[PDB]
């Protein structure tokens, strides 16, 4: 996603806090003072859900402008080949080499495994920053426990995100 | 010896039946048992042994009561009973097959109508069945076979040839996978018209006279005027072809190209990472178009490949809640989603909320009894915490609403009712074996009153100190909670709560545990007591 | 048990019955392909994962050749091969 | 208007333009639950006194749960009013236990409450707001209806406006035994689905062979995701 | 917002009774503190309570890329064929037949960040 129209008073952690529950997230780097950011998800489904859900929402009192937009490498490539104005052709983003069976897209797990591998559960997942973890049994305990931690520490001021 | 007794004294039958009766929800055992019983009657006819036909019927009926989304076995069981002489039973077999699919399956309607053409022999009743199948499974993307079957019956029975033009004009606007055949029918049938009175078969005569400036009763030379007529109707059909071609080609290029599996398969199968994504996108597409038969049909169509996954059971229920506002519909979708999905916890958590919002609380009070009786009154010892906590919140809501408040200043007694606090304490007593102890502690310190906090401090925290259990003494969240209980109590002043904490909680924690307790207790003392931070640092300095 | 058309319980015996004698040796000696007779006794266990055994995508919807120029000329998404 | 049923009922008697003559072959079944039977029997006995026994019957179930009794309420051949009276009384009484435990008068309905429940009609109806149909109904023959949270007077008003429109036809004599048998089949199925909640892994799934069947594909899947992250890291890297 | 809705649902379930809840339900907002936190979680912009020209219709199959799609104005596909025979069917009215080839894109990326 290209998140455009930012306040420029918003950090990267505070911008990770908005766009994280839509799905797991590879990187959230933002340029120094171009008043616009860049968020990249693992899933196409989660990124489309983020553009639907967060369109025009105000981050630090400025209506935000969400749309698509390439990476940092491709942007440097297009910028130098546009100052040389030669071709400015792009490259397709890499596929997941499907059929992939473990993964149920748009799903987050935040942190010994004998799982019965049945269909309704989730077996594999992407780790949060990055590597691949076998999904444990106790996702809800770790998640709920971390959000009680986040509430009690954020009320006193140790994370603005 | 006959076929039945010979079959019973066979050795394989006890093994196949014991493997089915041990492992019910594995499908291959059922199909092995079934193929063996059918092969054990090598001519099947009307004279085979009735003690053995009763067993083939019990096998098929029990399998289809276990695995109700198996489309091909309803067809096969109905065709077996059709072979055995009675069509009266095969009607019932197809109709429970349609009902377990909630009337929205294409294959059972197609096979039921190619069955019913032979045996129903009454024309208006057969056409009422085709109208029923149309209103349920008509707008299916692959329903070219249904409509072509329907046009076959209309062109063979009817003598009027008006009903053919009617039905074909309804085919022309549906976005089917193979709509070009149903356009070529219309094109050659316009081109096969002969005189001006038959142009009123399509539309009304005044619609022609206004929209296309064409008079049926133009008497005169009717050659050129009929050719003008055919060219203008072919132009209108070309425009409607463009609209249906756009919608068909858009659905095919984006969504329907990517789904490879459309069948139920078995409860042990896994659906790819591609097709979970394209079914979620394709349901999200369908909801936008605001055609309701097509939306119920696409949800019932997506529940063939991943019925068990439960992503759809929740998405379909939330569609019935917040887009169409039919909330008993969304209660019934989750009630039917408990039977299929293997991960029941998210559906039971949403289900409790849907039942509470409908103001049907006795159904909640009865539904909690099936969970607290499914574990045999021992839900306090459940392995997964996610079941117990969703249970305990709504059981606390009901237990506050039955028994009126026991404490002062109008406070419902929450977790500390003597029937619920025992369920809390039998789980806090297991001490590390059960997961999720910290959330029980952290949800027991929100009382903020005098006698309520005094109950909590006298019953859990003091008693964990009195038993001296090592897991909670070791763990810094316990002492953070035992400070945060007293400090947010609105019955004490500042001096006595600060003096109570620093003088009678912090001395009690053992200095051998300080390396784990101090990182959690330091954040408390840094947030609320910055002045008394040096006392806490000098209680746990490295040199005594 | 349904779509094979030779193991169907209603028209099951008729298809085998009307196969014909083929009293010509060269009638069977003409074709050298496989028969692919799918038995009725097959189960759920074989082909456990349908994607991994190589599947085919469904064919695109056929359109009228006389109106083949009225199609949208560019698709939306860049698709390869 | 008021919160006394009789004033609302005499209003709906006077102003509703043939509110008397009944509906042909009209049958309505409303299954309701109660925790205690002795509170229920007083309301149902007073209710039985006012309405003809042939018109309203109460079929107890077999008491299979033995805790929550499930009584079917059937109104056969009711008028346009009898329906309003019985529905207002029962829809208030099954919510009297939770909200107003002190008032205790089975024909006067206090003003803090709102009427909310559901009833079943046969499917062979022709209808040619506050009462809506449902989509995705679960009993194979009948049409579940929802009534959403109204006053007592608006409930009477909307029940009369609803039963003016509807037009019943030609059910069997014992269709009520069919509904009893069917609704008991449905809640036996969902109870026996909750009894499979512990028993998923190895209880009835032959996990010993399922794990050996889908161990290598989870392993190749994990390989493909690790390869994906390294490939995507090389794609984003400026280098 | 997700943390607040989760902890407030957990708090309300254990500190409030039905007599408070059924008097807390008001219908113009269809707000209900048991179920409304369960629906408002991942989407912040949630209103609780002419379709062919919204920005959810126009970019339906594909987000960001807006195309006015051709459609028939009076379609009969919701009507059953048991009721189409009662009176003869009118001709179709069309809308947006000029735009089967036009697709348009609001490229925020290039304009606001590549070309500043």
């Amino acid at each position: 996603v290209f998140i455009g129209g930012l306040s420029s008073l918003v950090t990267e952690d505070e911008l990770r806090a908005y766009f994280q529950p839509f799905g797991t997230i590879v990187y959230v780097k933002i340029p120094v003072g171009k008043c616009c950011g860049f968020v990249q998800y693992v899933d196409r489904l989660s990124a489309e859900a983020a553009i639907a859900g967060m369109q025009g929402f105000p981050i630090a009192n400025s209506r935000v402008r969400l749309s698509w937009g390439r990476s940092a490498k491709q942007t440097a490539l297009l910028q130098q080949a546009m100052l040389s104005n030669s071709l400015q052709v792009q490259q397709q983003q890499p596929g997941l080499q499907q059929p992939n069976y473990g993964y149920i897209p748009s799903s987050t797990c935040e942190a010994n495994v004998s799982s019965t591998m049945l269909p309704g559960c989730q077996i594999l997942n992407y780790s949060n920053p990055q590597q691949v973890i076998m999904q444990g049994s106790e996702a809800v305990v770790n998640s709920t426990n971390a959000m009680l931690n986040r509430l009690e520490q954020g009320s006193n001021g140790f994370m603005f995100a | 010896m006959d076929k039945y007794t010979a079959l019973i004294h066979d050795e394989n039958f006890s093994t196949l039946t014991l493997n089915v009766s041990r492992y019910p929800k594995s499908l291959a055992y059922w199909e092995k048992l079934l193929n063996y019983i059918v092969k054990a009657s090598a001519p099947i006819c009307k004279s085979t042994e009735p003690q053995l036909l009763k067993l083939i019927r019990c096998t098929y009926s029990s399998m289809l009561n276990e695995f109700p989304y198996l489309e091909n076995y309803y067809i096969d069981f109905a065709l077996l009973e059709y072979k055995l002489g009675n069509v009266s039973m095969s009607h019932k077999i197809f109709q429970r097959g349609l009902q377990a699919f909630n009337q929205r399956s294409l294959l059972l309607w197609t096979s039921y109508l190619k069955f019913c053409n032979n045996v129903i022999s009454h024309q208006k009743q057969l056409f009422k069945k085709y109208e029923t199948a149309e209103e349920y499974v008509g707008l299916h993307f692959f329903s070219g076979e249904f409509w072509d079957l329907y046009l076959e019956q209309i062109s063979s029975r009817c003598t009027s040839s008006k009903k053919y033009w009617n039905v074909l004009r309804k085919i022309l606007e549906i976005p089917l996978h193979s709509f070009s055949k149903f356009y070529a029918l219309w094109l050659q049938r316009i081109d096969d018209i002969m005189d001006l009175k038959q142009l009123s078969q399509l539309t009304s005569k005044d619609e022609l006279l206004k929209k296309l400036k064409i008079d049926i009763n133009y008497s005169g030379r009717k050659g050129p005027y009929l050719q003008d007529a055919k060219k203008k109707l072919k132009k209108i059909t070309k425009e409607m072809y463009m609209v249906v071609q756009y919608q068909v080609l858009e659905i095919y290029s984006i969504f329907e190209s990517k789904i490879y599996i459309n069948y139920y398969t078995s409860p042990e199968t896994l659906v790819s990472s591609d097709e979970i994504e394209t079914w979620i996108k394709y349901l999200d597409y369908t909801i936008t178009l605001q055609t309701d038969s097509l939306t119920h049909l696409n949800f019932q169509r997506a529940l063939l490949p991943l019925a068990h996954y439960d992503l759809v059971w929740i998405k379909y229920s939330k569609w019935l809640i917040n887009s169409k506002n039919d909330l008993l519909g969304a209660k019934n979708v989750l009630l039917m989603g408990l039977k299929f999905s293997l991960k029941k916890t998210e559906i039971i958590k949403l289900l409790y909320s849907v039942i509470c919002k409908l103001n049907e609380y006795v159904l909640l009070r009865n539904l909690l009894e099936k969970i607290e009786s499914s574990y045999s009154d021992n839900v306090e010892n459940v392995d997964d915490f996610e079941i117990f906590w969703d249970y305990l919140q709504f059981k606390t809501f009901c237990q506050n609403s039955l028994y009126s408040s026991r404490y002062s200043d109008s406070q419902s007694n929450g977790l500390l009712n003597k029937e619920l606090f025992d369920k809390v304490w039998k789980r806090l007593s297991c001490k590390e074996k059960k997961s999720g102890q910290e959330i029980l502690l952290n949800n027991l310190v929100q009382f903020y009153s005098k006698d309520t906090v005094e109950f909590v401090e006298k019953n859990i925290f003091q008693k964990i100190i009195e038993f001296g259990w090592e897991y909670y003494l070791q763990n810094g969240m316990f002492w953070n909670c035992y400070c945060r209980l007293i400090y947010f109590d609105t019955s004490r002043s500042y001096l006595d709560k600060r003096q109570y904490i620093v003088r009678k909680i912090w001395p009690q924690i053992d200095k051998k545990f300080a390396q784990s307790v101090l990182p959690s207790l330091t954040e408390f003392c840094e947030s609320y007591f910055p002045e008394e931070m040096d006392t806490l640092e000098e209680m746990f300095t490295e040199e005594p | 048990k349904v779509f094979v058309d030779a193991n169907r319980f209603d028209i099951g015996d008729l298809v085998k019955a009307s196969k014909l004698p083929q009293r010509a040796n060269e009638k069977s000696a003409h074709h050298s392909f496989k028969q692919t007779s799918r038995s009725r006794d097959e189960t759920c266990e074989s082909n456990p994962f349908p994607r991994l055994n190589n599947p085919k995508k469904l064919e695109p919807p056929k359109i009228l050749s006389q109106w083949s120029n009225t199609i949208p000329k560019t698709s939306i998404f860049y698709s390869v091969d | 208007q008021s919160f006394d049923i009789w004033k609302n009922l005499d209003r709906i008697r006077s102003t509703k333009k043939n509110a008397g003559q009944f509906i042909k072959g009209s049958l309505l079944i409303l299954p309701m639950r109660t925790e205690d039977k002795q509170q229920f029997d007083e309301c149902m006995d007073e209710l039985h006194k006012y309405i003809s026994k042939d018109i309203l019957r109460c079929y107890p179930q077999k008491e299979q749960k033995d805790e929550g009794m499930l009584f079917y309420i059937v109104l056969k051949d009711f008028n346009i009013l009898d329906s309003c009276f019985v529905l207002s009384v029962l829809l208030a009484f099954q919510k009297r236990l939770w909200m107003a435990p002190s008032e205790k008068s089975y024909f006067r309905v206090p003003k803090n409450i709102n009427l909310t429940g559901s009833f079943y009609l046969p499917k062979n109806i022709e209808t040619g707001s506050s009462i809506v149909e449902v989509g995705f109904n679960v009993v194979p023959d009948f049409q579940q209806f929802q009534v959403k949270a109204c006053h007592v007077s608006k409930f009477m008003n909307e029940l009369s406006n609803f039963f003016s429109q509807v037009e019943f036809g030609k059910c069997e004599a014992n269709v009520i035994n069919y509904f009893k048998r069917e609704y008991n089949r449905t809640y036996s199925q969902i109870s026996l689905a909750l009894y499979e909640l512990p028993l998923i892994g190895d209880g009835l799934f032959d996990i010993k062979s399922y794990i050996s069947k889908t161990r290598p594909i989870i392993e190749t899947s994990k390989a493909q995701m690790i390869k994906h992250i390294s490939e995507m890291k090389a794609y984003n890297e400026i280098s | 917002m997700n943390d607040i809705l989760t902890d407030y649902k957990t708090f309300y379930l254990t500190h409030s009774n039905i007599v408070t809840y059924e008097s807390s339900i008001i219908d113009s907002n269809t707000f209900d503190p048991i179920l409304y936190p369960e629906l408002k979680m991942s989407n912040p912009k949630y209103d609780p309570v002419d379709w062919h020209k919204k920005t959810e219709w126009k970019e339906a199959g594909h987000i960001g890329i807006t195309t006015e799609r051709p459609q028939i104005s009076n379609s009969i596909i919701e009507c059953n064929s048991g009721t189409l025979i009662q009176k003869p069917i009118s001709l179709p009215n069309f809308r947006n037949l000029e735009k089967i080839n036009q697709v348009k894109i609001n490229d925020l990326y290039t304009e606001e960040f590549l070309k500043e």
